[PDB]
């Protein structure tokens, strides 16, 4: 079969690889999916940043993965906006610790505190719309 | 250039 596009890296894999396409939804709407899954024994917490904030709905942007598990990022563009070939989106990822907890509060310290050579980055572009 | 949070 074909390959698919992941980026693989020691904590995460990342669906798309490298550029992100967005297509039409039976709903109206623009829509592209990233995929992250975590392939430690432990929970990675992640974020999700752009460069256009005010232009994508991201979710969830800030959370965490359960070892083994797959999460879908759900980014779509706000109506009337289009999407550019400069919006790249950054993902941010860190192992947490064996009890370490997931809630809002938690994930706000554990980013405080995480030593930034700890933490893993890829980004990824957007491609222009097509339909 | 830089990077900011996106927003749910
Ligand atoms: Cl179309």
């Amino acid at each position: 079969k074909k390959p698919l596009s992941v980026f693989k890296g020691p904590l995460l894999h990342i669906s798309p690889a490298e550029e992100l396409y967005f297509g039409s939804t039976e709903s109206g709407e623009k829509k592209t999916l990233i995929v992250l899954t975590n392939v430690t024994k432990n929970i990675v917490a992640f974020k999700v940043r752009t460069t256009a904030p005010e232009k994508y709905r991201v979710k969830p942007s800030n959370s965490s993965c359960d070892p083994g598990a797959s999460v879908d990022i759900v980014v779509s563009p706000h109506g009337g906006l289009t999407v550019s070939a400069q919006d790249r989106f950054l993902i941010m990822a860190a192992e947490m610790e064996q009890s370490s907890g997931t809630g809002p509060a938690e994930l706000t310290q554990f980013w405080k505190e995480v030593p930034r050579n700890k933490v893993m980055e890829h980004r990824l572009r957007c491609h222009t719309v097509e339909s | 250039d830089e990077f900011y949070d996106a927003l749910s």
